[PDB]
DNA sequence: CATCGGGCATCGCGTGACAAG
DNA sequence: GCTTGTCACGCGATGCCCGAT
């Protein structure tokens, strides 16, 4: 086939999809406006069109609607603090859907007034000095939910919003701000613990075996995971293996697994000795499915 | 003149009526084809029809007029925080709308975007697990067309009507809405000019830090005071490292060089790095005094190279998980 | 209550000029 | 210097409207 005809032919199908194109979209618009559904022409679509358009009528969507989009997809509510102090300068609604708390609780307060105590310093590390992104727990006895933050530190004040003088703001002089949106969110494996017991190491394989992730483990305690009736066993081997370095000690206890089940797990723990003092850096344990 | 010119000149009039009434910048709407004004016509009616029955501020008590202005923005203040984009798509793979930073991360205008196939923006061997997806919660990840090669994604949201779409039968008569997958789609996450970093760290003859240079506390994180407190080394080193770097230092101690290994040291930020460090006893008086390790930071690619090249074997050799170090 | 030819309007097809990439 | 796409235009086949049968 000569390419000068093929290439006619293939204009002229693109031509034609393109029409073809053109007519449905005139069909969507005769669907999408009030009395055309309820037959007219090309002209009389685009007329009515034009009209609904005007009458509708720079963003494709409003602010609102594009919150309701981006809440409606991946819930979450906005928070925007200050980086020095932790100021809360705004919170939408949306924290009473998410916290159980009114917008009342938030403002005038601050972001560590809301976040657990165990939380405070590494929100510090978060707010001091683009993008962040953390876990932490915030209020709602006191309950406390694990909240998913995600946002970035913007300059204050803000372009486009005017600061009147008789502002609660007017004397803060904030000059960087975290704007943020929280959301609500028969193997083995080894681990390290310091002399007390407490997880300094956590293989990956934890998920396969007792169903947590690392992070879950990592600054608690064994013993917390640790049948009652067990719980003592399992502090006598943590007490004798330190005073029998070298030697290999195995226990067996009760794990309270991710669904609050219990497995019998073995522990085979040793200490590791520095090569020139002969002092325990620390534990290693290998924790085996039974 | 003749009756064809005609009827199109008003063809056009309106297509141009049309095109003056799209809620773009005047710069996007000159360089928009016949097309592209009716398909963006359309997807404005749609999303206003779908709005007009899903949609409908600072609390009474709260009431503030800078609040009321940061209120008015919350939208936008929600997008820039999203770090990603917003992606509503029909169940005909349709585009229902994407958010303006599309551009900001695939490099594609959200004009060009909105009303069309989301297959287009797609690698291929994903497609066929995005409309899986398509058809309440979802959480999955598909590689995107990146103008910016692809980028991995990760994309969470829901399945929920897509209300007002006024799809017609056969008969002419009005048909239930069907779902549409609303998400936010974001990048993925797991050294630079650093790969020529040479740093160098004192230590007492146990391996605990006591002193570190510039370039050492922009790899580690961690201050000069910070590095101390912390105890030795070996609360530093991966648990996959920590046999091999002892094996090195008492190798160290009967030679006063341990020679070149490569290990995982823990960040401030809690994530590991590999190093290539070389540890040299600084002798007192014939009797040793401290330890003088100059390092350079290595791509964990070549890291994972050394680990498998390792001479010797020994236990947890090809462990792998997270860690946290208290003073 | 129709039916019937006028002349202009609608509309789909193919092709050519022209340009962005 | 090739490719894909946009826009206009010529051109008939029907569409609508409407005096005139
Ligand atoms: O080269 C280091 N840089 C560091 C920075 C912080 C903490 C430890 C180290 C290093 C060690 N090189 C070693 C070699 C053999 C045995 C132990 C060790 C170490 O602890």
């Amino acid at each position: 086939m000569d390419k000068e005809r093929l290439a006619r032919e293939n204009h002229s199908e693109i031509e034609r999809r393109r029409r073809n194109k053109m007519t449905a979209y005139i069909t969507e618009l005769s669907d999408m406006v009030p009395t055309c559904s309820a037959k007219p022409d090309k002209l009389t679509i685009l007329r009515m069109a034009v009209s609904h358009m005007k009458s509708l009528r720079p963003s494709f969507l409003t602010d609102q609607e594009l919150k309701h989009l981006i809440l409606e997809a991946a819930d979450g509510f906005l928070f925007i603090v200050s980086c020095e102090t932790g100021r809360v300068v705004y919170v939408s609604d949306s924290v009473t859907p998410v916290l159980n708390q009114p917008q009342s609780e938030w403002f005038g307060s601050t972001l560590y007034d809301q976040v657990h105590p165990d939380d405070v310093d590494k929100l510090r590390e978060q707010l001091s000095t683009s993008r962040r992104s953390f876990i932490c727990r915030m209020r709602c006895e006191p309950h406390f939910v694990v909240v998913h933050c995600t946002g970035y530190i913007k300059a204050w004040p803000p372009a486009g919003v005017s600061l009147p003088d008789d502002d609660p703001e007017a004397g803060q002089g904030s000059k960087f701000c975290l704007v943020a949106i929280g959301r609500l969110q028969p193997t083995e494996f080894i681990s390290r613990h310091n002399i007390e017991g407490i997880f300094t190491f956590v293989d990956h394989r934890c998920v396969a075996t007792v169903g947590y992730q690392p992070q879950e483990l990592l600054g608690k305690n064994i013993v917390e995971f640790c049948h009652p009736e067990d719980q003592q066993l399992l502090r006598d081997s943590f007490q004798q293996v330190v005073k029998l370095k070298g030697q290999v000690l195995s226990v067996m206890f009760r794990f309270r697994s991710k669904n609050q089940e219990w497995l019998w797990m073995r522990t085979s723990s040793f200490t590791f000795q520095n090569p020139y003092s002969d002092e325990i850096e620390y534990i290693i344990c290998t924790n085996t499915n039974v | 003149s003749n009756p064809s010119k005609r009827h199109r000149d008003r063809l056009n009039t309106e297509l141009d009526r049309l095109a003056s009434l799209l809620p773009f910048p005047q710069d996007v709407i000159n360089k928009l084809d016949k097309l592209s004004v009716l398909r963006l016509s359309v997807s404005y009616l749609r999303a206003k029809s779908f709005f007009d029955v899903s949609l409908k501020g600072v609390q009474d008590n709260c009431r503030t007029k800078f609040r009321e202005g940061l209120n008015l923005q919350e939208g936008e203040f929600l997008l820039q925080a999203l770090n990603g984009f917003v992606l509503v798509v029909t169940t005909d793979a349709l585009v229902f709308y994407a958010s303006s930073t599309i551009q900001d991360y695939l490099g594609f205008q959200q004009s060009d975007v909105i009303h069309q196939s989301v297959y287009e923006l797609i690698h291929t061997e994903d497609r066929a697990e995005f409309q899986r997806q398509l058809h309440m919660e979802r959480c999955f990840v598909c590689r995107l067309r990146c103008l910016l090669g692809f980028l991995a994604m990760n994309f969470q949201g829901r399945l929920k009507y897509l209300h007002g779409q006024n799809k017609k039968g056969k008969d002419g008569s009005i048909l239930p809405p069907q779902l549409a997958l609303f998400a936010i789609a974001t990048p993925l996450q797991p050294e630079i000019r650093t790969k020529n970093f040479i740093f160098r760290t004192k230590h007492k003859l146990d391996f605990t830090p006591t002193g570190c240079d510039a370039k050492g506390k922009i790899v580690l994180g961690y201050t000069e005071a910070e590095l101390c407190m912390r105890g030795t080394g070996y609360q530093f080193i991966h648990a996959a490292d920590m046999l091999y770097c002892a094996e090195y230092h008492v190798r160290m101690i009967k030679t006063g060089e341990s020679g070149m290994i490569v290990f995982r040291l823990l960040t401030k930020d809690n994530r590991w790095t590999w190093v290539q460090s070389n540890a040299r006893l600084v002798y007192k008086n014939g009797r040793p005094d401290y330890i003088i390790a100059t390092q350079r930071p290595l791509t964990d690619e070549e890291g994972k190279e050394h680990l498998r090249k390792r001479t010797l074997k020994l236990p947890f050799m090809f462990a792998t998980g997270e860690a946290v170090l208290y003073e």
